[PDB]
């Protein structure tokens, strides 16, 4: 009990640090795509 | 003395002490020639100021000039020579030179002349607020049209933006006095989101695709639907799901023929 107990608090650790790494990363791609989508307008409007 | 081009210019260098004492600008303005003025007049090119004053608040409001910041006087020291105006530097300009940037260059820092780097891309998306204003699924759905117009979904790490794929998690719907504890439908929901897939919980029309868990000896309810529903589902091994961390790799189109 204390063996799978203390490896499943360690899974738990390793899911929360796995699941903010990853919004991490997703919310920097949809800033990043978001601020290129701006640009990528501005500049549509500016070859029109 | 040194660079006679910032000669028969007037420069109103009335502030600036942040960066560098006021004085020793004027004393550099004047090794390059600039005419040291106390006061702004119809005459003038340009406006330098450090902290801003109500004098700059007018200006503002009584737009005879432009506030440039000494950067733009440090840019002109390291290069020893005239630095062309960027939209960083004036934090108020006249009409004429907004008409000016706006005839060869775009509303933000983006120049014709001057290619933005990696850093100077990076500030001029930082210089632009970042808020919400599109709804997900909208901003998904162009930015899988524009990949697709482009060939940018190819990217080996999110391929599963349009693929939407849902997870029957649930076997019973609408009750809450149940919690799936300790069971890896979490891991399943972490390596759909890792590649751009977001799952869903309530049943809808934009929902194309049904995929129950390693509870496949369903197969009655496929096949009761195979008849009834024209939308043919497809199904696939719970083999390509691992090979995403096994073999980490893409599928080829090769592999769908006769």
């Amino acid at each position: 009990q204390k063996e799978n107990e203390r490896l499943l608090r360690d899974w738990n650790d390793v899911q929360g640090r796995f699941e903010k790494c990853v919004s991490a990363k997703e919310a920097l791609e949809t800033d990043l795509y978001k601020r290129f989508i701006l640009v990528l307008n501005e500049k549509k409007t500016k070859i029109r | 003395k040194i660079s006679n081009i910032f000669e028969d210019v007037e420069f109103c260098v009335m502030s600036g002490t942040d960066s560098q004492p006021k004085p020793d600008l004027e004393n550099r303005i004047a090794e390059f020639g600039g005419y040291i003025v106390q006061n702004p007049g119809p005459d003038t090119y340009c406006v330098i100021a450090g902290s801003e004053n109500i004098r700059v608040k007018n200006i503002i409001l009584s737009n005879k000039h432009d506030v440039v910041k000494p950067a733009w006087l440090l840019e002109c020291f390291k290069t020893k020579s005239f630095v062309p105006w960027q939209p960083r530097f004036m934090i108020h300009m006249c009409p004429s030179t907004k008409e000016h940037f706006a005839r060869e260059y775009d509303c933000y820092g983006d120049s014709y002349f001057i290619d933005t780097d990696l850093n100077q891309l990076k500030e001029v998306f930082s210089g632009i607020k970042n808020s919400n204003e599109q709804t997900p699924e909208e901003m998904a759905s162009l930015i899988a049209d524009l990949e697709y117009r482009y060939s940018w979904d190819c990217s080996p790490l999110s391929m599963f933006r349009r693929h939407t794929v849902y997870l029957d998690s649930y076997a019973v719907i609408n009750d809450l006095s149940t919690k799936n504890e300790g069971t890896r439908l979490a891991i399943k929901a972490l390596e759909l989101r890792f590649h751009g897939a977001k799952v869903v919980s309530c049943l809808a029309e934009g929902v194309s695709h049904v995929i129950i868990g390693e509870d496949h000896s369903r197969v009655a309810d496929f096949k009761a639907f195979r008849r009834t529903f024209k939308r043919k589902f497809k199904i696939l091994k719970e083999s390509w799901v691992t090979d995403s961390i096994d073999k980490c790799e893409l599928q080829e189109e090769n592999q769908y023929l006769i």
